[PDB]
């Protein structure tokens, strides 16, 4: 949730969004858990997602 | 392939065309009294058209008649 | 005559005058998207307009309301070339000025504060290319122009097929630009129904209860009344003497002391004639008229005050009598008739639920949302937002022109939404057609069909983009603290740019460039489309709108149209075309006025052209341009027939206008069959790109007009003499006219050298001047690919011969002699890019280092240190392009492996090997390697040395610019100086750094080298900047997806020759597949030995009526000849005389035409550089319908020295003997396209497997096997195939355990199957068991 947050008053702040390294020092943790945790905080994609 | 478009778009013109020209026939020849109503058929439209069944007044008419209910 | 000209004239047949040259071709598109984007101090359609819609947004009646000020756009974040390499969206931020006023409490409005915030972000919006393109990917796409039903009101017909009756039906649609449909209906009992959108139907009156109408005033409004008066005792009735035609007398209908008709006689011209003169106001009746009459108004009883008949009640004897007594003078009556003026709204209202306001409000609100209850202030609120909003409803300005036109007002422009005139207007005007009086429109005529083009669609998604940040922003307005919150707090970027976002990157308008071809591109950028959004379906309509319209004469192509499942659903647009200010087509023509042909042209729209009497393209005007002939072959309204000299209003423009840019190339296309021409412009598009650019031998002279306003080639700026020529540039130094003051300098043009299309095929431009040449501006400076000195060459023609080859041309296969492919003219160079990916997977990092286990060095040859393959290496099937591992550790390998490892010592690695190899087949040259690496991962060995010689580059390419430009603006410097002070050999002594010096004495000269010091120091200082920008963008990181560490992009060159598969056609729908490529030892030759190059069967040439692909190859023919005319002459060094003399025979050839000639042209240092361009051939050119004629190609067949009969006689190249007859040889234009073998041929053994089904699946690009459906299925069903059926969907497919079974019986050498049960089946009884279904098998 933070994440999410830190983005919004950042995403015209800083004209696009901030680098994956940039929000990483926003939040408290190591920062490279970022990657870590945005990876499993995806939803899985519906198999029958037609292409 | 392809060909055979062309092929269909013949065949279709030719059957229209046909059907339109038979509604004419061919060497008639009769009478002058219109049967529907009488009035005097006029040679020329005997020597157009051989076998005239309709006069002028009635060759319009139901045709017109025919036009409106479309 | 030119510069490119004088290098090279196509010899032009053609009478006809070119009164208004092609315009830019890119119009449409160009044109709509400057619109859009663009500052507009008014309203017209744009950024500016769309904002202007929505606001000024205010908080919910807070008095705190935030209006527009004003809008600016970023420079783009990478160019055209930096943003396509990287993969980023060609877009601009939005920047919009925002002013946040508030209203005190309680306020006489003003405010205590307002902060004016300085332009918020919005989104960065695409931008469009130079060339009509856009970038959303690093991929060049195009918005394909849209039609669609025109806004504004349409009565329609349904006739026959409803209700099999005949009867017909009429419908009334309103149909504006946004809101809600309000759509009119008739049915078989003559009822008036509305519904909104496709609804539920409803009774049509419910709407003016809804605006506040009672029954009497729907009476009042769409009904005349009949007053009744009680004059002494029982009954009398106003006659209008008008009123009985179309009935019958229903009483003793007498008046003015004398009865003019009894019961029983039709009130016809004699009735109506006598009361109309006789001024018949009042007659006498009886009390048995009113029966059927319907009493208009509400009669209440003056004593008891209690109704006695409600508006729109019918009276009868008795009911008169309890009005009459009560003391009412009054009754008013609907005036029936069922020929006029029908009883239609009168049955209507007998239908409606309704009565007053609330309750129609209500029976709107419950049928738009049926299963919530009603309310008071939710009816009243729905119907206002319907069609009275400005916000939610707006016709445009087009919907109001074309209501207002449909319904015969004069305003051009009102209202934006509807009105509760508008409305019942609508109502009025459809009921007159039902009438008889009026017609229906139809959706075909292009006057009631209009063109969107990308300009306003994208208007559309930013304005849709701002209604979903409008509701958030009112939101926020709400509850927004006081001095705290601007406006940019409220307002974010991603619900802006997703809206815009969505639309340029997924549509049925936005889509891949067809770029295999400058004509590929051109004919992409102008079509049409009405599929999609707001448009038609493919399931939907239907064949009217599928096919030609009579309004498409000079607007849509009759011919230039898909070949597929939609049909006419497309079209191109029509040369001269353009679009109409109120967004309809119109074409060019010329004012005819009197009897005399103007040269002053005027648009017409589709509606406009109807009325006038336009006069043919093809036709004689001689002397001041008087029509020759007393009568002129014209068409009019809608047909064409023979038509008198004065009164002709227009006349066509060209012999051209009717088809389109792919129609027009084809020559003698007048003498091609219409069906096979659409293939011809259908396939012409297809033509991949030569290795060396031919020309036409027969063209049409449209080629140099695609050729310049598509973007492939390289247009000269300004005119000039050429400094440099490289392969890589030019530089143009710029004359004086047309050099600006200050910069001064040089026009530079930095040519594309080789890469990658969007369909793989290569673009590469070429210099096409030499060293110190003159161009002018507007000159060709460069060739793209499939263009040669200016002309659109989109293949290479050859000697092609047209007779039966032992049935190596059976059908429409091609027979190819080996001269072609050992000339590699038919060569075609193709650029793929594959790329390879180190992510993170869950057991860890890939690696793309070079260390690959089990693995020679005869692989890590072609492989540096780091790991990728070098440029330049010459690779095959198989070769590795980048190494790479993925972690995979401990195996549990088997006994008998681990026993195998011991034998022979091998060090079972803990990783995989991933690493990207070339696809097996393809071979070719590794031509550029990129590497994309994560922000904050170290570039590895290879990716920084990459790094660092672009930086090299880079700076040698700017510096280039500098020393050039530098060179150039001091040059200029030093001619100042000599304007009073001329020190030519001081001057260039000292060091020309030290000039800037010296002045002048009192004149403008002085402030003239003031002007170049500016703009040197400028060049100076932008240099810097441009070159630090560039060194930044390099090393910064650059950034990738989720889960991805580093991607390396490898870029090969393959040289695709061409073998038998490969699809090959001429511009005449011809198509073939080269069939056997044949030695020049077997080929036919003629008594002059020289072989032909293709092999045609004559067969193919009756059938599909297309003629002109032999006019085109007798002309061909001709054409050639003249080229091997002047060859003999060039070789024999004759000299100018004897040349020239020759040359200028040629062109003019018979008399009447319009080419002109010379001997204008420096009769040596000029004539003799054309001759050589020549002598491959004589570019000739007919036009469209202006073509030329058998006699003109006759003619330049003598001149040529060749037969008239355009055949020759042969010799087979085997036997050596006669061919009897004499056989066609020429020369036709021919395009190999690119359906080439070697991409279609696929072949699988055992490959990959689906993992839900058990199937082949495609996943390596060893493709899945073929699909085997239900029709081949009965196909082995009709032979007794079972056991090759079984086979088919068991163990070659679905059986799991089966097919392993029988690869293993296959090596061992015994053909047998051992099936048992499909999966696919297995799954069923799965699927089936897991629902409540017990399904078994049984027995035995
Ligand atoms: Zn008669």
């Amino acid at each position: 949730n933070k994440l999410n947050r830190i983005s919004r008053q950042m995403l015209q702040e800083m004209g696009r969004e901030p680098t994956p390294e940039e929000l990483a020092e926003r939040m408290l943790m190591p920062e490279d858990k970022i990657r870590k945790v945005l990876k499993i905080a995806k939803e899985p994609i519906s198999m029958e997602t037609p292409i | 392939e392809a060909d055979e478009a062309y092929s269909v778009t013949e065949q279709l013109t030719m059957t229209g065309i046909n059907r339109i020209r038979q509604k004419i026939n061919a060497h008639g020849i009769p009478v002058y009294l219109c049967e529907a109503c009488g009035n005097p058929i006029p040679e020329a439209r005997r020597k157009i058209f051989p076998g005239v069944t309709l006069c002028v007044e009635c060759q319009a008419y139901q045709e017109r008649q025919r036009k409106h209910y479309a | 005559y030119s510069y490119t000209e004088k290098k090279r004239i196509r010899k032009d047949f053609g009478k006809r005058p070119q009164v208004l040259d092609v315009p830019y071709l890119l119009s449409i598109q160009l044109d709509s998207f400057q619109k859009f984007i663009e500052q507009d101090p008014e309203g017209q359609y744009g950024l500016e307009a769309a904002f202007r819609s929505v606001f000024p947004i205010q908080s919910y009646s807070g008095n705190s309301e935030l209006q527009y000020v004003s809008y600016r756009l970023g420079e783009p974040v990478f160019d055209v070339q930096e943003c396509q390499i990287r993969g980023v969206t060609y877009s601009a931020p939005l920047r919009v000025k925002l002013r946040l006023v508030i209203y005190e409490r309680e306020a006489p409005e003003g405010t205590v504060k307002d902060i004016k915030e300085q332009e918020v972000y919005m989104g960065e919006i695409p931008l469009m290319t130079d060339n009509g393109t856009f970038v959303i990917n690093g991929t060049e796409r195009v918005i394909v122009s849209q039609l669609h039903r025109s806004p504004g009101v349409f009565f329609d017909s349904d006739k026959g097929k409803t209700h099999s009756s005949g009867k017909v039906l009429y419908n009334a649609r309103i149909i504006p630009y946004r809101g809600s449909w309000l759509d009119f209906e008739f049915d078989p009992k003559d009822n008036l129904f509305v519904r909104i959108d496709r609804r539920r139907k409803l009774p049509a009156t419910i709407i003016l209860r809804a605006l506040n109408y009672t029954t009497e005033q729907i009476l009042d409004l769409f009904f005349e009344k009949v007053i009744f008066e009680i004059r002494d005792n029982k009954l009398q009735m106003e006659l209008v003497p008008e009123r009985l035609r179309g009935e019958t007398a229903s009483f003793d209908i007498e008046a003015n002391g004398k009865v003019y008709v009894e019961k029983g006689r039709r009130i016809t011209a004699r009735h109506i004639r006598q009361l109309e003169k006789d001024d018949v106001k009042l007659i006498e009746v009886p009390v048995e008229y009113i029966a059927g009459k319907v009493v208009a108004k509400d009669y209440i009883d003056e004593s008891t005050g209690e109704l006695i008949c409600a508006a729109n009640m019918e009276l009868s004897l008795d009911l008169l009598a309890k009005l009459s007594q009560s003391g009412h003078k009054r009754i008013e009556t609907l005036f029936t008739n069922d020929l006029d003026h029908g009883p239609y709204i009168s049955e209507t209202l007998r239908v409606d639920p309704t009565n007053d306001r609330l309750s129609a409000l209500v029976e709107i609100y419950r049928m738009m949302r049926p299963g919530e209850p009603p309310t008071r202030e939710a009816a009243e609120s729905l119907f206002e937002n319907l069609f009275f909003s400005e916000d939610r409803y707006d016709l445009s300005a087009v919907g109001r022109m074309k209501f207002n036109r449909s319904l015969l007002r004069e305003e051009i422009e009102g209202s934006g939404i509807l009105s509760k005139d508008d409305i019942i207007d609508v109502m009025k005007k459809l009921i007159d057609i039902r009438n008889g009086k009026g017609e229906v429109d139809d959706i075909d005529h292009l006057g009631n069909r209009r063109i969107r083009s990308v300009g306003e669609m994208a208007e559309n998604q930013f304005r849709v983009g701002l209604v979903r940040v409008e509701r958030a922003v009112k939101e926020r307005l709400s509850l927004g603290d006081l001095d705290t919150l601007m406006p940019q707090d409220m307002i974010n970027a991603k619900p802006i740019s997703a809206a815009v976002k969505e639309f340029f990157g997924s549509s049925q308008l936005s889509q891949f460039m067809d770029q295999n071809n400058p004509l590929s591109e051109i004919t992409h950028k102008r079509r049409i489309s009405a599929l999609g959004p707001g448009g038609l379906t493919r399931e939907r309509a239907g064949f009217e709108v599928r096919d030609v319209h009579p309004t498409h004469y000079g607007r849509v192509c009759p011919i230039e149209t898909p070949e597929g499942p939609n049909i006419g659903l497309i079209n191109s647009l029509s040369v001269y075309a353009q679009t109409n200010e109120y967004g309809f087509l119109e074409t060019p023509y010329r004012k005819v006025t009197d009897g005399v042909v103007t040269d002053e042209i005027h648009y017409l729209s589709a509606i406009e052209e109807g009325n006038y009497v336009i006069a043919q393209a093809n036709s004689n005007l001689d002397e001041e341009g008087h029509f020759v002939e007393d009568l002129v072959t014209c068409r009019s309204k809608g047909e064409s027939s023979l038509f008198s000299r004065d009164q002709v209003d227009y006349m066509d423009v060209s012999t051209q206008q009717v088809v389109s840019v792919g129609a027009s190339l084809i020559p003698f296309l007048e003498h091609d069959d219409a069906n096979r021409a659409l293939m011809g412009a259908n396939m012409q598009r297809q033509a991949v790109p030569t290795l060396r650019a031919d020309k036409p031998l027969v063209g049409t002279g449209m080629e140099r007009a695609v050729a310049v306003d598509s973007g492939v080639t390289a247009v000269a700026k300004r005119g000039g003499v050429v400094q440099y020529v490289d392969a890589s540039r030019i530089v143009i130094k710029v004359n004086e006219d047309e050099m600006y003051p200050g910069e001064a300098g040089i026009d530079i043009y930095n040519l594309t050298k080789y890469t990658r299309s969007n369909q793989n095929t290569c673009i590469n431009q070429m210099p096409c001047v030499s060293l110190g040449e003159p161009v002018e501006r507007g000159d060709v400076l460069a060739d793209g690919p499939s263009t040669d000195l200016g002309e659109l060459a989109l293949g290479q023609n050859m000697r092609v011969a047209f007779m039966p080859w032992n049935g190596y041309n059976f059908e429409d296969s091609i027979l190819v002699s080996e001269r072609v492919v050992q000339e590699d003219r038919f060569t075609t160079i193709h650029i793929q890019e594959l790329a390879c990916v180190s992510r993170d997977t869950k057991l860890g990092p890939e690696e793309i280092t070079a260390d690959i286990p089990n693995v020679g060095e005869a692989a890590l040859s072609k492989l540096d240190e780091s790991g990728i393959v070098y440029i330049g290496a010459e690779v095959t099937g198989g070769d590795i392009l980048v190494g790479k591992v993925t972690p995979k550790g401990e195996t549990q390998l088997t006994p008998e492996e681990k026993l195998l490892r011991a034998i022979f010592g091998e060090k079972a690695s803990d990783v995989k090997d991933s690493s990207l190899r070339v696809p097996n087949g393809v071979s070719g040259t590794v031509i550029d390697v990129q590497v994309f690496t994560r922000d904050g991962v170290e570039k590895d060995k290879r990716a920084l040395e990459i790094e660092e010689m672009q930086l090299k580059q880079a700076k040698k390419d700017l510096s280039e610019e500098l020393q050039i430009l530098e060179a150039g603006l001091f040059s200029r410097i030093r001619a100042v100086l000599v304007a009073g002070g001329v020190e030519a050999e001081k001057l260039d002594k000292l060091p020309r750094d030290r000039w800037l010096e010296l002045g002048l004495t009192d004149e403008e000269k002085q402030n003239q080298l003031e002007q170049l010091a500016e703009q040197y120091d400028e060049l100076k200082h932008e240099f810097e900047k441009k070159l630090e920008a560039k060194r930044r963008k390099i090393t910064q990181g650059d950034d990738l997806a989720p889960g991805v560490l580093k991607i390396v992009k490898v870029y090969l060159a393959v040289k695709r020759r061409i073998q038998p598969g490969d699809k090959m056609a001429g511009r005449h729908g011809n198509k073939g597949v080269i069939s056997k490529i044949n030695p020049i030892e077997d080929m036919p030759y003629d008594e002059n030995g020289t072989p032909v190059d293709i092999v045609l069967n004559p067969l193919g040439v009756p059938s599909r009526m297309n003629i002109g692909q032999i006019l085109e190859t007798h002309l061909g023919m001709a054409a050639k000849g003249i080229g091997d005319k002047i060859n003999a002459m060039l070789k024999q060094q004759q000299e100018v005389a004897k040349l020239r003399e020759f040359i200028q025979r040629a062109y003019d050839l018979g008399a009447d035409v319009r080419q002109k000639v010379d001997l204008s042209t420096f009769s040596d240092e000029e004539v003799m550089r054309l001759a050589e361009n020549l002598r491959k051939g004589m570019p000739i050119a007919t036009p469209v319908f202006d073509g030329a004629k058998e006699a003109e190609i006759k003619e330049l067949l003598k001149l040529g020295d060749l037969p008239t009969s355009g055949q020759i006689r042969l010799y087979d190249g085997r036997t050596g003997e006669q061919f009897e007859r004499p056989v066609t040889v020429g020369y036709m234009y021919m395009l190999k396209l690119n359906h080439l073998v070697d991409d279609k041929m696929h072949a699988r053994s055992t490959g990959s497997y689906s993992l839900v089904t058990q199937q082949p699946l495609g996943g390596k690009a060893q493709f899945g096997g073929q699909r085997f459906g239900e029709m081949e299925v009965w196909a082995l069903e009709a032979y007794g195939a079972a056991y090759t059926l079984q086979e088919m969907l068991t163990v070659k497919s679905d059986d799991v355990n089966g097919r392993t079974k029988m690869y293993k019986n296959i090596v061992d050498g015994n053909h047998q199957m051992e099936p048992g049960m499909p999966e696919s089946f297995n799954v069923l009884l799965k699927e089936i068991r897991s629902l409540g279904i017990n399904i078994e098998l049984e027995d035995e």
